[PDB]
């Protein structure tokens, strides 16, 4: 047989066999339900919807979003998502393969324990594993040392990994991920005041985050251009309906990552988090990590992040020592890609959990057996 | 020389021949006490009137019955109940998370 | 014996007496070419409509100005 | 028992049982009295005379004519007529049957009230009814819709009846009936100046109206023929005495109906009355009445009326729509014939007045109970 | 100069300068022509007659009545009337003043267009206006809100006017005016059967409508008194000739307005028309109109209308809210009085049509320029 | 057994078994009663008339119109209509089938509750349902999404339906239906002043609305042609009687729908209502509805509506996005056709009300059970 | 001099000098214009109307409502309102005082920029300020901490204010204000189907919202009483015209706030919004806000809100901790009252904008200078 990996890093959900270059297809992990009396009696009423099916149907559906802050909120919804993805896309039966799970690090045990409980009981499945994002990110990016930032839909990460080892004290964990940012977007956008709030309406913003955003190189100077120029301003349609046209309000959004006042918290932001978290970690290693610096997924998609990142580290580092960052093409897939590699090597045959243990000891097994 | 049959017959005839007096006496006198009834011809009038006007026709039903319009535990309100249950975020998510997250082994 | 005043006056009178012909001739004939104007009564319609509808009323300000916000 | 109908539409008076095709016999409703000293002492003096008895005796009798303008003028004369007709022709006793009365429409109440008063009191008679001419005229002519013209001795009528209903606003009522026309005849006839005025002499004219008259098709053109021809002129005897010969003076008489100048009034005449009275009545019905057009009795007897009628309506109607008229054979009897039908149907047992009401309420009863 | 107003609301015709309290004199708008051979050769034959001149001469004249249903029927007759009134009464020349015209509302354009055409061409006259009756009725009655009933010789009106505006949807228009009522009178009167039909004879009835009529307070109860009493019955002369004496037949006539069966139409009558036409008009205004209720002219002259009016509205209104009616002394003049006010104010100098427009554009001008 | 549907959308009334393509026959829902004394005693008096029977008989009948503004006004009249239609046309007995009812949406409960009460009690009938027009309109038109306009005799509708669901907030409801429009027609038509008001006379107008009307493409430009041309003018007969010829007065009528000043209300009209009611409904759906736009019944019959509709939406829409409308051949039947489909599918066996519930709970049942 | 404050929170508009306890007078901010031809020529036509003047005149006027969703829609209308209020009520000249403006928070910049532009240019006025509602609400209510709900005519608010500071991330903003609720009322009310839609007619509803409403304590239980009782049902007049009587339809209206299905949106409603918006805000503060809870203006007027509010928070809070709400007497004035205090203190002399800045820099000044 063969080995299969689900990404449930939140946002669109990624699933594919070991050794394909990229997953077969991808699903938002929206779940949605009817909102209105069903009034074509000719219609079959189906009461739950997921995936691009929902993505089409949205307007009368309303969304629940089944992962808050990387912790999966409500199990039966997950079960819908998970079940659907296997049967409908994959045409795969749960006995058929090991299945591999992708986890926010350093977050509450419950997601581990129930995830395994469900998947061994509800599905009955040869082998289970839970793996921390950064590890996969390294394997795919193929530099045994590094530090990773990958800020998905959900909770946003720094882990230095040195070659072959963890520094779990080192790690920093932040709720700044693109979802919350997007919901901040609206509180900007009503300034121009083309304005809409409902769940589907909030996802409409996601498209604008695709098209119209780019990262501030320097905030003041950009504002000066804002006074000077309209190239900062671009014209964009509703997905259907109007043309909409957006000022600094585009570029201002990502700045939240650098200055998280605008939806306000204090943790002094990505870059200062990074340099903080290094200076936590020990003295000799540091040069390598200064060399090997790696980024992936949801936030990184924005054009320009790497430049201001370099500006920030060159601010905080003693300039004397090398700095660079990696911005691979494939970042949005990266995690699952690394997972594919992780699945491939025979050593996991040594490493998987098997059903037998789940028979002979509880969910407790996981928390010893995996990281 | 006289007043006679001949003259008297003359008077008789003229009397018989005089249309104005006798006809006037019967017809003109009888014209004045002409009429007393609640005519059935007018019964038609009253009935038609009854059929005539919206103020009787519409109002008799609509004021009377459209007074009392309603009672139900609305099926539309079933929609509201279901929606609010679906969209009581604080109920579902935090109940589920409190239940699970408390258990740490 | 004749064609006369007596009969001729009869014809004259009847003409005068015939309501159907003379009234019909004036009224029915004049009824058909009744109307051509851009009525001022319709000027009212157009003006009210102008005052009537949000798509003119709201949009004239809001599309124009909320264009430039900042 | 059995049911009996008097016609007292004026002129000859018509009486007969229900269901005979035509009344048993007929009487002028002349009444006449002596004019001269009675000088055969051998003669029995009878002081009042009626009926063909008078019609023979006329010359020394002089006439009173007991109905002016359909309203019966002088009651005791009527009582003579009425009494005579029952006993002498009918051999009928007043208890024996219901008796049915035939009325000019829309004319003064008194004739109703006294007629009933007499006939319930002086005669005592099971059932009484008074019916409007046009209704009978329809029943006999058997078309449930129509308009009627029937111009007797007395006042001359238009009633549209629609099937099953009256349009009493519609109705027009005119004093143009043949009697007055006949008296106009003399004021013509003295032009040729064979000339006579007394009551009996006036009835002599009636015969000439029988024989010599016919209706002008077109008045001018007829005058042109009058200049051309003598076929317009015919030779006729006194009832005894002379041969008399009459020119246009024959055809000119009926024209009065079309042009009532010649004895002068204004109501613009029969035909214009008819079209007027229609256009009074409402819009949708009209076609039917344009189709169904019905005529009867005294004036209609003249040859030719129907043609000029069609000429007149084709003048006034928009030609587009159908027009025709009925000219039944039996017109002079028509009224009583219809009355016979009216008498026949058992529903009048529901409908008659009975003596009981006349006991319990006055003459007033009639005016509710009948039309 | 000075400004002059003709009333051609039908019936007697009313004409007078602005600012006199009441018009100088008044003319029936009868037109009449000879009926008989003119046989005094000493007499000058004049072939047309109008005004009280005709009103004296009537007997051999016969009438045409030049306004049916407020629409003026036959132009040359009008021209006679109009010409006569100016020259004979007014001693006025057409150049001398503006002239003001008084119109049935909501009735066919032709009367507007020809009226103006004639008066600018045949007469040549500084300024023309056509005004709707109710407006004048308000100005004279001086309450800026109201509803008006004014039922002349011609077509009978309801217009609510709110202060300063029209509700043209609101308006109801009925052919029930006193003329047709009067002609119904005869079809009553022949019941007592003193009976006459010709044009002059019909106007003789008008006098009886002056003297002998009064309005039924309650119809049944009045009939009960009719059974009880003769005070209902009064004795009246022919204008010359007989004494005539009239029963319920007097009061029954006006009832037609309340129950228009008796000459039969359906529109459920004045009062139900009024409440209908209100409930058409919109919700908030209504109380004012319930307060301000105003009546004028031909029918209103009858004693008693206002009482039964109040009975009818108190029937149909929810009794809770105020009701009253106005019955001013001057009602028969009211229209022209209001017209005088209308003429007075200088704003019509802004408002009149002038000859210049009639030069530069057609009759079409009117229909824009006036209501 | 088999399943049967009455349309009581007002105007002519439509009834037919499930699965026939078109109903067996159709009846105006006129009800009418005598107006005049019944004066052929030979006639059987029947006191109430309905259906084409009345449609023939009209002239002496006068109309009541038993549905105002889609709410059925007076029950016993309905009962006459309903009873007649079943027994006389359908030859059907009330036990025999379910019967299906067709309702104005969003209108007072009473029509539901009494309708059911009568039909379960007076008739005793296996199954009852009440369905909202737009739903049927979609099923027949067969596009699961849409927006519907169907303006019958009665109250005129917009409902967007999205596939399988209602947006009841979205819905707009207007009293502008063809009946009231037709009664406006007369207030135009008296300008040319061939003029008639009574109930039957008002229905005569309906024919003219059939033949002579067509929709203004552009109002000003049409007026310019009105100044230029007589092709705007056509010649038409009375149903019997005159030829009548009609100017702009034909095309001006439908414009009321686009500009409801002319009988004056404010709701800014059909088209602005439609775009309003969309922009009420939510953002994403809109394109589909812009694509799928569907119309039916009484008003839509007019030639040309669809064009000006497109002009109006192209005015108000951002032109960028697709617009079209559907104008099916069968629109006047559409509702009942859809009802037939609705009846056909076995799921209504799941769905009908049954007598049992009506036993065990009140009329209240309906308002839960149906929409 | 002295300092003056306009409230343009929508609905009636509130204006008064600093230090009076309550504003001098108050105006709806209706604007309305003629709808019908002006047909008393005696009337002066004034083409625009505002204020109680309009409130009287309404019926022929039709309304525009110049603030949608707290953003003022159409400037020249505002200018009418504003101009009128100063000159007619206040007898105040624009130079004379500073003027203070009252704003929906977090809503589009344009209202700020144009408001200032107009008031410095069109009026020329010593000092301008724009202040966020909640701040005033606190000052008047005098508790330096709090959370505010004030739901006017326009967009409805939650702001926690901690003593001396804003938590702008915290804030929630909803279009549920009483206007839209009222327009929902009609879609209820037609169930009983006394039914009216036009602008003036919609404001008529406002009165009913004054008199007849009260808040559901518990929705199910109230329905149970609805089955039991008629005390739920009260009898009320039209402002003029009918008595109207209203069932559960009264209390059902406010429930929309708690369950905004009935005009359907999702934001889970006032109470869940409130607890949501707290749990957004940070951890330690919370007890105070749980203690200090403050409400004002348009919606709060309803009897009973505070009770169900307590029920809702006691539902969602851990019951362990104190909860209470404030329901001051003066709530409807509250905003302007607080504004008066705000105006009073000399520190605004430090704080106002002055004309000088508006000279030396643009409208841009505002957005720095004020919140
Ligand atoms: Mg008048
Ligand atoms: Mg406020």
């Amino acid at each position: 047989t063969t080995a299969l990996v689900c990404d449930n890093g939140s946002g669109l959900v990624k699933a594919g066999f070991a050794g394909d270059d990229a997953p077969r297809a991808v699903f938002p992990s929206i779940v949605g339900r009817p909102r209105h009396q069903g009034v074509m009696v000719g219609m079959g009423q189906k009461d739950s919807y997921v995936g691009d099916e929902a993505q089409s149907k949205r307007g009368i559906l309303t969304l629940k979003y089944p992962i808050e802050h990387g912790i999966i909120t409500n199990w039966d919804d997950m079960e819908k998502i998970w079940h659907h993805t296997f049967y409908n896309e994959l045409r795969v039966a749960p006995e058929e393969h090991p299945t591999l799970l992708t986890e926010a690090p350093l977050n509450p045990k419950a997601n581990r324990e129930k995830m395994t409980q469900i998947m061994f009981e509800t599905f009955n499945v040869p082998a289970m594993y839970v793996a921390i994002q950064a590890v996969l990110s390294l394997y795919a990016s193929g530099r045994t040392t590094g530090i990773v930032l990958d800020s998905g839909d959900g909770v946003t990460h720094n882990v230095p990994i040195y070659e072959g080892y963890a520094l779990p004290h080192a790690i920093m964990r932040l709720d700044l991920a693109g979802r919350d940012l997007t919901d901040y977007l609206m509180k900007i956008l009503t300034e121009r005041g083309y304005s809409f709030v409902t769940t589907a309406e909030r996802e409409i913003v996601r498209d604008i985050k695709e098209k119209l955003c780019y990262v501030a190189l320097d905030f003041e100077n950009e504002m000066a251009t804002a006074a000077s120029s309209s190239s900062l301003e671009k014209s964009y349609e509703l997905p259907d309906g109007q043309v909409i046209t957006i000022g600094n309000e585009r570029f201002r959004c990502p700045e939240t990552l650098f200055q998280p006042s605008f939806i306000g918290m204090e943790s002094a932001g990505i870059h200062e988090t990074t340099y903080n978290s290094i200076m936590k970690c020990d003295i000799d290693i540091r040069k390598d990590l200064y060399a090997n610096n790696v980024m992936s997924g949801g936030t990184t998609m924005y054009p320009g992040i790497a430049d201001r990142m370099q500006k920030e580290i060159t601010a905080l580092a003693p300039s004397t020592m090398k700095i660079k960052i990696i911005a691979p093409p494939e970042r949005k897939y990266s995690v699952w890609i690394g997972g594919s590699i992780l699945a491939s090597l025979s050593t996991f045959q040594q490493m998987w959990i098997t059903k037998q243990e789940y028979d002979e000891a509880g969910p407790s097994i996981v928390h010893r057996k995996c990281f | 020389x006289x007043x006679x049959x001949x003259x008297x017959x003359x008077x008789x005839x003229x009397x018989x021949x005089x249309x104005x007096x006798y006809x006037x006496x019967x017809x003109x006198x009888x014209x004045x006490x002409x009429x007393x009834x609640x005519x059935x011809x007018x019964x038609x009038x009253x009935x038609x009137x009854x059929x005539x006007x919206x103020x009787x026709y519409x109002x008799x039903x609509x004021x009377x019955x459209x007074x009392x319009x309603x009672x139900x535990x609305x099926x539309x309100x079933x929609x509201x109940x279901x929606x609010x249950x679906x969209x009581x975020x604080x109920x579902y998510x935090x109940x589920x998370x409190x239940x699970x997250x408390x258990x740490x082994x | 014996x004749x064609x006369x005043x007596x009969x001729x006056x009869x014809x004259x009178x009847x003409x005068x007496x015939x309501x159907x012909x003379y009234x019909x001739x004036x009224x029915x004939x004049x009824x058909x070419x009744x109307x051509x104007x851009x009525x001022x009564x319709x000027x009212x319609x157009x003006x009210x409509x102008x005052x009537x509808x949000x798509x003119x009323y709201x949009x004239x300000x809001x599309x124009x100005x909320x264009x430039x916000x900042x």
